């Protein structure tokens, strides 16, 4: 479980060159934490899924202020709409196909 | 060149305890176990290897004697190649030309090297682990916690100055406050170690430079403390031993062992038993042993070996049974063709 | 620079209990039990030791001197060097050799040593010799203490591995002034602790294949026997001897 | 500041019965076939009844203002006086007595008894006498007040041991008696005058 530093690099090349807010589905916890590692918070505020965390938390963190929002996991039929209800992320970046470990 | 086999007891007078690298970890003082966790331990062969290596370097020490001074003629390298067995000035290769049949003669020249060996050449003696023969027969000896002097009994302080009770009590104060700050820190810490084993993989990387500089926290606080750099009233950590009395048997082999090398053994089991200790803790006592060896002979293409006699050590004196290891022994001493320098 | 073995028996004249937090349980202060549930309770070397240590220091002080204000010259580092052997202070290669003269003009961290300095004496575990010489005392809902018996034969051995003359006398006049309160473990309610003990100190040349028997010291409620006049040699050695600094380390 | 020991025997003229407080036994000095014993938990508790009643009747740093709680102590503070127990010295001597029979030593029965005062100084270490003395008024060391059991004389011989010494020298001869009290020693009723003399106390 070693991510290649040059996707790394990539992928927050693209995540930043985002102009609006984004939601992120990487397919680890660990995968979050490295994504959020590697990038610089230059664009507004990243918000990030701790390993074993609560997505609904920062779904009302993230209503009151839409961003980029990193989660993976998460999901499970879930959305972070807003109040009303209105498509509050014109992306929706799915960093890796969340391959399953093999299973011996 | 006889193969002389060591098989007997090693009967425990006194707990007998060491700690290997290995052995031990966070949770605790632990015996070396013969193979997975709930194994029965062994005490190492490696420290009676030594034990029984630093006794015979002493015998050879004693032998060449002493000059009016008190300094034996050897210099460091050759102590540290006679009982460390590690070279000084680099004059130790593995499979070397040059060295082919040059070995006999060293051997011959250097019983202890020939007997212990050293980096390149083959120690012919081989030190068995101690398996203990029967159940139980270990278990937590030392234990036991620093206190305060003066708290114990108070006769000490008629003993100390007002100025240096006034130290005492700041000390007390001090080491207590402390005691707190670490105690909380160590709540932190175990919270911490809770998630550092149930965790995802490299999120508890994070978790161990926590770890890690959270124990610098503890260091700085140790700094911060003044006086006492530790703490004083502190319990000890009770180190695993094998109870007295326990029997282990031992088996050391000595692989085509001249009459030299042999008396050269049994002089340093003779030494050994002028103070027969094995392991650590000696300011517990702990190591002191009796131990009866039967040395067996081999002779290649014979179908039993014979027995050349028996060897006990007890408190009470060396007991040497058999012609045989009391001519090795003659032979040892006798032999006035010993070069240690070489 | 002998090597002398004290072997011997103590007889306890009272219980003798040691609250070992490794044995306690939630039956309450068991011994420690030298196995598993069903051996032997052995009385730890430690409480001996410390025992001992506090009465080598004991002397140290008394032999250092008192000034007119009944005070002892020694400050508090050096008093919890002496005894416990802890770095109040807090102050290596160039200790190799250090040790050697550290030794030879502080006898006592020599014999007991310090967090680094080998200690020279070995006070080992006292083992009983029979069986059923060990039950439960302090009936007074209290917890009732485990103890040995009433003259329960426990089997010492102590070792001083490399002593010289003042070195021995030191741990001989130590064995002298641990007699005055020949008292062991805890529970000094209850009297418990006080034991009458003689050691047969035998020495051993290395190289020799017997060892040779020094005398014998023994420690009863009506006096101190030290006998071969060996043991006595080393005491005055020890007595006489008015060259130790204890304020090096 | 000597370390006084009293060695001595008690000689016991009733059946002497303790744990009053499955069948009504004496404890057991190590298994259940040894010998038994009479605990010095009742006794220090008749020592410790004694030096209440006797500062009562009168009237480290914490050892000068009140003697009996340096003798005895508090919980965070160590006593100097320890009370053994009464072993018995020769076989058999001790039968069922006495409803429920209870345990007792034999009239006549005489028990070697150790009790010792660590670092004593003669100011508080004079209270610890006192309180023999006054016990003698009242010689108490059984379990039972029906049965008045406890009725005992005993014979303590005070060795204090300066320490360094190789022997320990005898300040006198402490005998406790239905008869009344006898002491010995001029050193000892010294000592004893020095603890009347100071008048340092607290209740408790």
């Amino acid at each position: 479980q070693i991510f290649s530093g040059q996707w790394l690099k990539a992928v927050v090349e693209q995540l930043s060159c985002i102009q609006g807010p984004a939601l992120v589905l990487t397919a680890s916890h660990y995968e979050t934490r490295m994504i959020a590692n590697q990038l610089g918070e230059v664009s507004q505020p990243v918000y990030i899924q701790k390993a074993g965390q609560a997505l609904s938390e920062i779904i009302k963190q993230y209503q009151e202020k839409p961003g980029i929002l990193i989660s993976a996991g998460a999901s499970v039929g879930v959305s972070p709409r807003g109040e009303n209800g209105e498509q509050i992320f014109q992306d929706l970046i799915i960093t890796r196909i969340p391959f399953l470990p093999p299973d011996r | 060149m006889r193969t002389l086999n060591f098989n007997g007891k090693i009967s425990t007078l006194e707990p007998l305890t060491v700690t290997v690298k290995n052995a031990v970890s966070t949770s605790g003082h632990r015996l070396p176990r013969n193979g997975g966790f709930n194994a029965a331990p062994y005490f190492p062969g490696t420290s009676i290897r030594g034990t029984l290596r630093h006794a015979a370097h002493k015998v050879i020490v004693d032998r060449v004697g002493l000059n009016a001074d008190g300094k034996s003629p050897f210099d460091l390298a050759e102590h540290f190649m006679l009982a460390q067995g590690v070279d000084i000035n680099g004059e130790a290769e593995t499979f070397a030309p040059g060295e082919i049949n040059a070995g006999a003669e060293l051997r011959s020249k250097n019983p202890l090297i020939s007997l212990f060996g050293r980096w390149g050449l083959s120690g012919k003696v081989g030190i068995g682990n101690a398996i203990p023969d029967g159940d139980n027969q270990w278990g937590m000896f030392g234990g036991g916690a620093r206190s305060i002097m003066f708290q114990r009994d108070e006769s000490l302080m008629e003993f100390l100055e007002t100025d240096q009770v006034d130290r005492l009590e700041r000390l007390l104060e001090e080491q207590a406050e402390a005691s707190v700050d670490i105690s909380q820190i160590k709540t932190e810490q175990d919270a911490l170690k809770k998630a550092m084993k149930s965790a995802d993989k490299d999120t508890k990387a994070e978790l161990q430079i926590k770890v890690r500089e959270l124990d610098e926290k503890i260091q700085a606080r140790k700094d911060q403390k003044q006086e006492s750099r530790e703490s004083i009233r502190r319990p000890i950590d009770p180190y695993e031993a094998f109870i007295t009395g326990a029997e282990l048997s031992h088996r050391m082999s000595i692989k085509n062992a001249t009459d030299e090398e042999a008396g050269l053994f049994i002089s340093a089991l003779i030494r050994f038993a002028a103070e027969p200790r094995f392991g650590g803790h000696a300011n517990h006592n702990c190591g002191l042993v009796e131990a009866h060896w039967t040395v067996t002979t081999w002779k290649p293409g014979e179908l039993v070996p014979v027995t050349l006699g028996e060897i006990v050590i007890t408190p009470n004196g060396v007991e040497i049974t058999g012609d045989e290891l009391f001519a090795m022994v003659k032979a040892f001493n006798e032999n006035q063709s010993f070069d240690f320098t070489a």
